[PDB]
């Protein structure tokens, strides 16, 4: 066979690692509507942990979804400081890079300090820049080659 | 058009002027032909077309739904000998099925096997089906223009959406929901004049639904500065769910080409507009583009406000700038979508009515009055005439609050047409007796017809003669589907209150096209009920329903004939227009027969199925009014 340029899947970017680390359970406890609109990634998720927590100390956790290289900065605005009673909160966003980075977004619930982080939390790398394949070769019959 | 010829003959001596015709026996006659057949010694003309179920004998000054099936009584025994006189009959469902009428659905039979749903003919092991829509044919026929016959229009809504047995689904009730594809319609447009989509809100609403209020209008919110445009507040007009409307491709005629049905209401907003419009609304569009490219252009419509979300109404009233502001939204929605033929509004409750939810005062009606002028003003303001919008409102028939909602002020105000909900009188699962929701004509003993035997015709002329309003500005339709009720007795109308009743999706709300499915049948030429589930009929209030007796399980419904009966009134009255609700669920059947009432006639001899056999009465009984049995 022989190929084509390399060419952006322009739709939804694709999958990669997700770390899981949260507190109260594993990563099934997260949602992600991974998407992309207009050359600008769009994603929405959500974390079933928030009813667990004892707001004593949980209240107002971060929850949200923030991207962290090896800065592993807070340049977000999304968190969610949930109520006691956020038992289900939906968080959303959209970014603007250049850079098709396959970048990680820490997302989930986290306290603003303390070891304390109630509830599912996830490192999730994402993946962007995917392709598609185009199928097409040659054949052999006989000695002949079509 | 259609057209139809026979001939006779006789001696060429002999030259009748009037078409001669083989004396006979009457025995299931049908058609158009000459007919002078003979029955009980007596001789019959059906001077209209024929049925094999009318019969001459009753007939005599009858026989047909509206006229005589005269008669002569010329023949001699002799007569009555070479041929032999007929007495009595019955037409029965033929042998053979001369039109498939529907195909079953995989997904539909593993539902009611389904260990909770458990459905079964009879709804013993299950009392709810929520069959799937696709079960359904096309049926539809072809009519002629017809241009002076007044207006036809649906109803139309989102759930028409999502069924997830579509995708297996299986566990909830909406994975076996209902939809269908408006493609059905448009391999025939043209099918009605207007459509109505369902009642859409504002921002601020305050029943139960109001989360979605908030989602939308957070949405809202959060795009507005983005797109560098001004943030609204309540009042502002929601359109509930944009992804339905636009990013979809299944169930709306269209290649799931651009479907990019991942956009939503944080997202969509630069979509809200018609050239931009994916999804239903723009499928909509273009249903209306093949519509021209026939002619005979549809009033697409929609209108806002409705049983479940009028609850805002009382709010906004009173809030004169924000009433502005909302009626803004409706013109710039205008602008967005210009399509449009006209949109309206859905106020329920002048007084308060319908869920408790509508708070509302006594002003209510005033308040609602003076804001509709003023609706009125900012349309005009807006409009070009050439391309005017003119209004109107549904009424609820409560023979009170009617009169409070001051319809003779709204005429004065330029509100030009009223749609009379025909519908759910019976409010089964509360109402004291069974009766029928949707009775145009009184039934005797009017006495009391206040809660009870609403009769339309009784609201009817309080506007036509105790208002003055002409037929043009009222409009009235009919809806596609029965009540249903637990343990009723035909001779009292007495009935299990409370005991939940047939619907597929919902109880005491039997739904017609699987109605069609389990409980009755045409599928031999006639109306047929089926499956030992009975099919009556009540002279008293020409009444028309279906019984089972093992749960003593009643159902009140329209039928082919009865919506026949009510465009055939509605048309002898020449009311200002005819339409059906919830239009969502009917093959179409019921549309033709619509059609017929109207006196809308078809333009050729071919057809997607027969409707003549659909007409015949049902299990003919008399039922006393609710004061005659009281009495």
């Amino acid at each position: 066979l022989i190929l084509y340029p390399v060419i952006i899947n322009r739709d939804w970017p694709i999958e990669l690692d997700k770390t899981h680390q949260g507190d109260f359970g594993t990563v099934d406890d997260f949602t992600l509507n991974s998407n992309y609109t207009g050359d600008e990634l769009s994603l929405y998720l959500q974390s079933s942990s928030t009813y667990k927590y004892d707001f004593s100390k949980s209240k107002n956790i971060i929850y949200g979804i923030w991207k962290e290289d090896a800065n592993n900065n807070r340049c977000w605005l999304n968190y969610k400081l949930l109520t006691p009673e956020d038992y289900e909160p939906q968080i959303n966003a959209t970014l603007v890079m250049c850079d098709k980075g396959d970048v990680n977004i820490i997302t989930g619930f986290s306290l603003p300090n303390g070891g304390v982080d109630a509830g599912g939390k996830i490192k999730v790398t994402l993946r962007v820049g995917k392709k598609l394949r185009d199928k097409f070769q040659i054949k052999q019959f006989s000695q002949t080659q079509y | 058009v259609n057209k139809y010829t026979y001939t006779s003959s006789k001696a060429m001596s002999d030259i009748s002027d009037v078409i001669g015709e083989p004396l006979a026996a009457w025995d299931s006659q049908v058609g158009g032909r000459v007919f002078n057949v003979i029955f009980d010694g007596k001789v019959y003309t059906n001077t209209y077309w024929v049925e094999r179920w009318q019969v001459p004998g009753i007939g005599s000054s009858d026989g047909n739904p509206h006229n005589a099936w005269k008669f002569v009584r010329a023949a001699t025994a002799d007569e009555i000998n070479k041929i032999g006189n007929p007495t009595t009959a019955d037409v029965k469902p033929t042998e053979n099925i001369p039109s498939p009428i529907l195909v079953e659905d995989k997904y539909t039979e593993e539902t009611y096997s389904r260990p909770d749903v458990n459905f079964k003919e009879d709804g013993s092991q299950g009392n709810l089906s929520y069959t799937a829509t696709r079960v359904c044919a096309p049926m539809y026929n072809h009519y002629v223009g017809d241009k002076t016959k007044p207006k036809l229009s649906a109803y139309i809504t989102d759930w028409c959406q999502y069924d997830a047995r579509l995708d297996g689904g299986g566990s909830k009730e909406e994975e076996r929901g209902r939809g269908f594809d408006l493609a059905t319609l448009m391999q025939n447009p043209a099918t009605y004049d207007r459509l109505i989509f369902s009642f859409l809100g504002i921002c601020g609403d305050i029943g139960n639904k109001s989360k979605k209020v908030q989602e939308v209008w957070d949405g809202w919110n959060a795009q507005a500065p983005s797109l560098g445009l001004p943030q609204i507040g309540k009042g502002h007009i929601v359109p509930l769910d944009p992804y339905g409307d636009l990013g979809t491709a299944r169930n709306v005629g269209l290649p799931p080409e651009s479907a990019d049905t991942s956009i939503e209401s944080g997202t969509f907003l630069p979509y809200y507009q018609q050239n931009r419009a994916a999804g239903l609304l723009g499928g909509l569009r273009e249903l209306q583009k093949k519509a021209h490219a026939m002619g005979h252009k549809l009033d697409l419509a929609f209108s806002i406000g409705g049983w479940s979300l009028s609850s805002y109404f009382s709010a906004l009233a009173e809030n004169p700038d924000e009433r502005r502001v909302f009626v803004a939204s409706v013109v710039d929605f205008f602008v967005r979508f210009p399509m449009f033929s006209c949109v309206d509004i859905d106020w329920e409750y002048p007084g308060g009515g319908g869920d408790e939810g509508n708070i509302s005062s006594d002003k209510d009606g005033e308040n609602y009055v003076l804001l509709i002028k003023e609706l009125r003003s900012a349309l005009d303001s807006r409009f070009g005439y050439s391309n005017r919008k003119e209004i109107s409102i549904a009424c609820s028939g409560v023979k009170a609050k009617l009169k409070k909602s001051n319809i003779d002020q709204l005429v004065a105000n330029g509100l030009d047409n009223i749609y009379l909900m025909s519908y759910d009188f019976f409010g089964t699962i509360w109402a004291d007796y069974i009766g029928h929701h949707t009775n145009l004509y009184s039934p005797k003993d009017p006495g009391e017809q206040e809660l009870f035997d609403l009769s339309a015709e009784a609201a009817i002329d309080y506007l036509h003669n105790e208002l003055g309003i002409p037929m043009e500005k009222i409009h009235l339709g009919y809806a596609n589907y029965g009540r249903s009720a637990v343990g009723g007795d035909l001779t009292t109308r007495q009935y299990t209150k409370n005991g939940p009743a047939l619907g597929t999706m919902e109880n005491g709300a039997p739904e017609f096209f699987d109605i069609v499915k389990n409980y009755m049948d045409a599928e031999h030429s006639l109306s047929m009920g089926k499956n030992g589930f009975v099919l009556m009929t009540d002279t008293n209030a020409d009444a028309d329903f279906l019984f089972s007796e093992a749960k003593g399980h009643f159902i009140s419904l329209d039928t082919p004939r009865t919506v026949k009966q009510k465009g055939e009134y509605a048309a002898k009255n020449k009311l200002g227009g005819v339409f059906s609700w919830s239009g969502d669920q009917d093959c179409g059947l019921l549309a033709n027969a619509a059609r017929e009432g109207l006196g809308y006639v078809a333009d050729s001899n071919q057809e997607t199925i027969d409707m003549g056999p659909l007409y015949n009465p049902g299990k003919e009984i008399y039922l006393k009014s609710i004061s005659e049995i009281k009495s």
